[PDB]
């Protein structure tokens, strides 16, 4: 009987963490919506990998509860494989992964 | 605080470690966090947190290779400090261990390291040693460089390297190869026992050296060859860190008067020397056979050097002598007084569930193919033990590997590892292995949890009630601790004793009248004791003795020759039900189809004090009975089950029975037919009703009746 | 030892046994002790080996030798005085035997008293309820659960107060001291080493503790003590004092008392033997177990010697149907044998019991044995109360507790189930006490309720069989 809530975490490329707060019945496309708005670029295809070695798919109603997501997991965060092709060969680092409108109010984990 | 108490894994994975989820809060890490682990000698270890369901509070549960790296073993206490820092690496160069890469070539990059770590985001530290394993062997290898330091996660745009010789094992690493706990497939129950008596002087030693009280000294490990008897000890010992010693029978025996018994002697010198240590005897009845059964003066002397040295164990402190034997009765008395080896463990014979784990330890390096059913093997393997499953997954491997080597054709002192790592074995391949297997443990009794639950009784509700509250109110709340049933045959008895096994996932031990008989006929009843010493080790078991008045029918039952009632083998089961204690966890259920002519000594108080009859079905209990042995079958909505239950007002459960199989043939047969109808129709149980009858006759039914109004 | 001498070399064995002897001599007064004796030497028809048959040969030599070594004693210790080559057992050599056989309730208690001598006990601690709980406990396993209860005290304690090593503070140790908790952690991690094997003790049954039967009680007292009480009455009228009783009738009325509790007053040993035992001689051709019990008896004087289910070798021949002919066997003929050459001046008294008196030997019946009879049947209302009230001497009783009525319903019970009605009771009193500290006495609520689970044991078919056969013999 413990849980009813989860918090997740997201470990990005650049080295920064991106944490926020879902209901244990939430679906991943809420998951997606999220980390889509906290984005530099809210439109590039990326995928979400879950802790267990499962990968989250948006397009599945699956619940965090389901997925083994509750109640905390880290999820590994990668920009879609035809992106990272494009971004390689034109030599374009992708040095940052967040919007500035957050990364302004970093905090340091304690 | 920030501490546990090191366990073994239920993951097997490498990269990962299990906390309970209330430490995890405690910590504010969350499951996939990368955390570091302290271990001893100034060592640390990169993994991977999860939770699940079964870590204790205080415990972290850690695998073979996890405490290698930290140079821990079960039993001790680590730091967990999380480490978020950790970044993605570069480019790692790992290279793999020389102990485990002879006879084998190839780009061990490509079969190994790549599928091991591509998109598996393993964390990674300089030095740490991991096991990946493939191609029928099993292969592990050291971190030497890491661009990032002192540790990383592997990402899929992540450099691996490979160049250079195979890496020297440092004296103080053991192999991933050596037996261990995580080898052990069945018999876990053992295994627990042997650990609560031996870890603890082996792991915490100052607790029996301040005090005057030895531990045990010896433990007799007994059953068929092939169960893990030896597996088992070695095991204990490269967990505990104790010395391991082996010695049998044979090498002792094959000596000369005077260099035996000093070969045994100096055997034990050596472990204390070593100590804390571990010395097993294998073939204990072949070191030290019974004595009337030789005349050697070798053979004697080695024995009275045996029980010397045995003796001398309280002065050779943390040393601990086990052996094996087949049975506890057949090697001689004297080690079994007082000391010695008076502490024995039956092994046993490994039930579905046991086998299935067995075959999934020794394919841990095998590839299979996805046709491959291990638990419809271990289904089949009836009568197998480890060593039988060893040699089957050896003989499906062979066949797999001739099939292809004979077009591959790589004639060298090596293997590419490309080869093997495309081969992968098929069920046609276990199919023909098991053809050609044949069990070494056959003729001895299997015992194991039944599969009938209450769901295939049809009737008998109260019944239920009554056995279920026999069992939980000792648990939940002097007791009885067993029951006679009687009536006519064909009712259920034999289903109501498995049932409540079933559901208690307690053994079954099954005693049918031909053992009786056996026992009487060979004048053998002795080994009744042993049948309640299998009780005991195998609690929480049901004892069912079937047929009880079988060895007084088989002497006459209404006519008689010598005896009457009572015979060699029900005194002998009334005087071993005397030593039974309603704490052992064994319930004794009997059976007869006699009442009035069975010794009444077995209703008497302490021992089966319940008394339950067991009538012939009533109408809605038949139609329940028809439904239950039809539900494993496809029927048709035709068949009118409660018309059928109607008419068969006199049947036993077993003659619904025959009628259901009755209909069944007749559906298969008219299918076959057809081929050359897919469901059970009602012309086909109208058909089984013209032939089958009732089999309890209306006087016996008289005759059950009165017995239990005579009794009350 | 035994098996030390055994792992010698041929030569060396008999070297080394003369030795002692030799020694001993020259260190006169002086005590030889062998230990494992059967093992040093075993019955030589049991063994094939040349080197055991001679140290038999040698070791009944030097024991003969004793004429000459003066001031020498030689004792041994085995676990079976027949598991020995019965030449050492003869005139001379090991004349003198003693059964020290297992420690009784007081002896476990007085094991436990000289363990903790040195001991600081708290005052929760009750070594008489261990030696009560410690049932198959040897002094080895007694000693061992009062060094564990040591160290528990002392690791809780001590070990965080101390250093690891060798010298601790005087007042350091003074301030350990033992609680119950630790004893009860040692005793459930010790295991009896004797628990099989039959205790022979003084019985703590008294007369107070049976319910009913008051004729019976004297009956016993007549049987067993005036015969050494009265002894010119018996020789003034040629009277020959019966040898012993047997009772039957139905199961829990008491007859295990009976027999305690004269051995009780008389302060004599009760030795017990059950059916179990009768059978495995029969069935395991080991007649001559008859011979050890009866010389237990000889031996353990004065004692009681009890024969229970005496119908299991009537049975073991079929019982209620059988062959054709009559009960006699070879155990019940060896039975027999052992009872006429016992002589009343050893004072044992033998006592019998059956539940099955229909199907035993005659002859156990016959002047010299077991010649009278006494029928002990279901207790009658009067009893049932006083049953009642003899088991609840140990509890508050509340004043609603109707023991009349109770006895009154349980018509058919016999003594057996009046105390698991009591007991059950007690249990029920418990559980509420208990319950009110997260009750004084017993409560009518808690004798009604244990009503609901109690059963008489039996039936009313085997009532009237035990009057009818009562009734048959006037
Ligand atoms: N309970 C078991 N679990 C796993 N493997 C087992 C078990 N019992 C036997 N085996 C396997 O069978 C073989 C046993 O052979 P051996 O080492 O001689 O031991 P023993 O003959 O004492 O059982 C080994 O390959 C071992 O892995
Ligand atoms: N109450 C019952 N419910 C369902 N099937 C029964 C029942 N009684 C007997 N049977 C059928 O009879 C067969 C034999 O039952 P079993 O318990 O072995 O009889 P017994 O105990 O007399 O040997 C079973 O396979 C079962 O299908
Ligand atoms: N007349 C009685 N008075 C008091 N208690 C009795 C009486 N009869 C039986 N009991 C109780 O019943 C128990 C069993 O008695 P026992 O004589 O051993 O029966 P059994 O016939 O089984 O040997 C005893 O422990 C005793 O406490």
């Amino acid at each position: 009987r413990k849980y009813n809530y989860t918090l997740l975490r997201v470990r990005l490329p650049d080295g920064c963490l991106l944490q926020g707060t879902f209901y244990a019945r939430e679906r991943l496309g809420a998951v997606y919506g999220f980390v889509r708005e906290a984005l530099q670029s809210d439109w590039l295809p990326f995928e979400l990998l879950a802790s267990g070695g499962q990968k989250l798919s948006e397009d599945e109603n699956l619940a965090l509860n389901e997925c083994g997501l509750v109640p905390s997991a880290l999820l590994t965060f990668s920009w879609d494989m035809a992106v990272l092709e494009d971004i390689k060969a034109a030599g374009a680092e992708p040095d940052s992964i967040l919007k500035p409108e957050l990364l302004s109010a970093i905090e340091k984990l304690l | 605080p920030n501490r546990l108490i090191v366990d073994e894994a239920i993951n097997e994975d490498n990269s990962v470690v299990s906390l309970s989820q209330p430490k995890m809060d405690e910590l504010q890490l969350f499951r996939g966090d990368t955390v570091l682990l302290k271990g001893k000698k100034r060592r640390e270890a990169v993994c991977i947190v999860l939770s699940d369901d079964t870590c204790s509070d205080e415990k972290i549960r850690m695998n073979r290779v996890v405490r290698n790296n930290l140079r821990v073993r079960l039993g001790d206490v680590i730091s967990i400090q999380p480490c978020p820092d950790v970044k993605y690496g570069k480019r790692i160069h790992v290279l793999p261990i020389d102990d485990t890469v002879e006879g084998i070539t190839g780009n061990l990059f490509e079969v190994y390291l790549k599928p091991y770590f591509l998109e598996a985001y393993r964390p990674i530290r300089k030095g740490d040693i991991f096991l990946v394993r493939g191609g029928m062997r099993a292969v592990e290898f050291k971190v030497v460089e890491t661009d990032p330091s002192p540790y990383c996660i592997v990402a899929p745009d992540t450099v691996i390297h490979c160049e250079g010789e195979p890496i020297k094992r440092e004296d103080e690493e053991e192999s991933l190869n050596e037996v261990g706990y995580d080898d052990i497939g069945g018999c876990r129950k053992q295994l627990a026992q042997i650990k609560e008596m031996v870890e603890l002087p082996l792991r915490h030693p100052a607790l029996f050296k301040a005090i005057g009280v030895k531990p045990p000294r010896g433990i007799l490990l007994y059953g068929p060859p092939g169960t893990g008897k030896t597996l088992i000890a070695r095991a204990v010992a490269n967990e505990t860190g104790a010395f391991f010693f082996l010695i049998n029978g044979p090498e002792i025996m094959s000596k000369l008067a005077g260099e035996s018994e000093s070969n045994l002697r100096k055997a034990f010198e050596e472990a204390e020397k070593n100590a804390p240590a571990i010395i097993f005897i294998d073939e204990l009845d072949a070191i030290a056979p019974k004595r009337e059964k030789t005349h050697g003066e070798v053979e004697r002397r080695i024995v009275s050097q045996l029980l010397t040295l045995m003796d001398g164990l309280k002065q050779r402190a943390h040393v601990i002598v086990m052996a094996a034997t087949n049975r506890p009765n057949s090697i001689d008395p004297a080690l079994r007084r007082f000391g010695r080896f008076d502490r024995e463990v039956d092994i046993g014979i490994p039930d579905a569930t046991g086998r299935l784990e067995i075959l999934q330890i020794h394919t841990k390096n095998m590839k299979l193919a996805d046709d491959v059913d291990l638990e419809q093997v271990a289904n089949e393997t009836h009568g197998h033990v480890g060593a039988d499953l060893a040699a089957l997954c050896s003989e499906a491997a062979l066949q797999a590997i001739r099939k292809k080597m004979d077009l591959i054709d790589l004639e060298d002192e090596t293997i590419d590892a490309e080869v093997m790592n495309s081969l992968a074995v098929t069920m046609d391949d276990f199919r023909w292995a098991l053809s050609q297997s044949n069990p070494s443990a056959l003729r001895e009794t299997v015992v194991e949890v039944p599969q009938v639950t209450w769901e295939d009784i049809g009737g008998l509700e109260d019944v239920k009630r009554e056995l279920q509250e026999l069992v939980q109110y000792p648990v939940e709340h002097t007791p009885s601790k067993g029951v006679l049933f009687y009536g006519p045959p064909g009712c259920g008895k034999t289903l109501l004793a498995k049932a409540i096994a079933n559901e208690c996932q307690a053994n079954f031990i099954s005693i049918k009248g031909p053992e009786l008989l056996t026992m009487w006929f060979g004048e053998s009843e002795a080994n009744v004791r042993e049948i309640f010493d299998k009780a005991r080790q195998a609690a929480p078991c049901v004892l069912f003795f079937d047929e009880l008045d079988s060895i007084a029918k088989a002497r006459g039952g209404n006519i008689g020759d010598g005896g009457g009632a009572a015979d060699r083998v029900i005194n002998q089961i009334l005087t071993e039900m005397d030593g039974m204690s309603t704490k052992k966890n064994v319930f004794i259920i009997g059976a007869t189809n006699r009442p009035d002519i069975i010794d009444p000594a077995i209703l008497r108080p302490g021992r089966l004090d319940q008394l339950i009859y067991i009538p012939l079905p009533d109408e809605k209990s038949r139609v329940a009975i028809l439904k239950a042995n039809l539900r494993k079958s496809p029927v048709a909505k035709d068949v009118d089950l409660e018309f059928l239950a109607k008419m068969t007002n006199g049947f036993s459960g077993a003659d619904l029975t025959e009628i259901c199989q009755r209909a069944c043939k007749l559906a298969i047969r008219e299918s076959i037919e057809s081929e050359i109808v897919p469901e059970i129709r009602r012309d086909h149980f109208e058909e089984a009703m013209r032939f089958a009858r009732r089999s309890v006759s209306d006087n016996d039914i008289r005759k059950y009746e009165m017995f239990a109004q005579t009794l009350q | 030892n035994g098996p030390e001498i055994m792992s010698k070399l041929a030569g060396e064995s008999e070297s080394n046994l003369r030795k002692a002897f030799e020694e001993a001599e020259k260190n006169a007064p002086a005590i030889i002790f062998i230990d494992e004796l059967d093992a040093i030497a075993p019955k030589r028809e049991k063994t094939h080996g040349e080197v055991e048959r001679r140290i038999v040969s040698q070791l009944l030599t030097l024991m003969d030798g004793l004429k000459q070594r003066a001031h020498v004693i030689v004792m041994a210790a085995t676990n079976r005085p027949n598991s020995i080559d019965p030449a050492l057992r003869r005139f001379g050599r090991f004349d003198r035997e003693v059964d020290i056989g297992i420690p009784d309730a007081t002896g476990r208690l007085e094991i436990l008293q000289i363990h903790t001598k040195n001991m600081k006990l708290a005052d929760d601690v009750d070594l008489e309820q261990v030696a009560n709980e410690t049932h198959g406990h040897v002094g080895a396993d007694l000693a061992a659960l009062c060094s564990e209860a040591a160290l528990q005290a002392i690791r809780k304690k001590m070990d965080l107060i101390d250093l690891e090593d060798e010298t601790i503070d005087a007042e350091v140790m003074n301030s350990l001291a033992v609680t119950m908790d630790d004893f009860r952690w040692a005793l459930s991690q010790s295991n009896p080493s004797a628990l099989r094997e039959t205790v022979v003790e003084v019985p703590q049954v008294t007369w107070e503790d049976i319910g009913g039967l008051e004729d019976v009680k004297r009956e016993l007292q007549e049987l067993v003590q005036y015969p050494v009480e009265h002894p010119d009455k018996f020789l003034k009228f040629g009277m020959t004092p019966s040898k012993g009783v047997l009772f039957y009738g139905p199961p829990g009325c008491g007859k295990t008392l009976l027999a305690k509790a004269i051995a009780n007053e008389c302060q004599a040993n009760f030795i017990s033997i059950k059916g179990p035992e009768l059978l495995t001689m029969w069935f395991g051709e080991s007649e001559a177990n008859v011979r050890e019990i009866f010389d237990k008896a000889r031996q353990a004087a004065p004692c009681v010697l009890f024969f229970d289910e005496l119908d299991s070798i009537a049975k073991a021949r079929g019982g209620n149907i059988g062959d054709g002919g009559g009960a006699a066997d070879r155990v019940i003929n060896q039975i027999l044998t052992e009872m006429d050459g016992m002589s009343t001046k050893k004072n044992v008294f033998i006592i019998g019991a059956t539940n099955r008196p229909d199907i035993i030997d005659p002859a156990i019946l016959r002047p010299g044995r077991l010649d009278q009879l006494i029928y002990i049947p279901l207790p009658d209302e009067k009893s049932r109360v006083a049953i009642l009230k003899a088991n609840l001497r140990k509890s508050p009783v509340a004043k609603d507790v109707d023991l009349e009525f109770l006895a009154k319903m349980t018509n058919g019970f016999s003594g057996a189930d009046l105390t698991e009605i009591c007991q059950r009771a007690c249990k029920l009193a418990i559980r509420e006490s208990i319950e009110s500290e997260i009750v004084p006495e017993i409560r009518r609520d808690h004798f009604e309720e244990a009503m609901r689970f109690a059963r008489r044991s039996v039936s009313d078919n085997d009532i009237r069989k035990y009057e009818m056969f009562a009734q048959t013999l006037q």
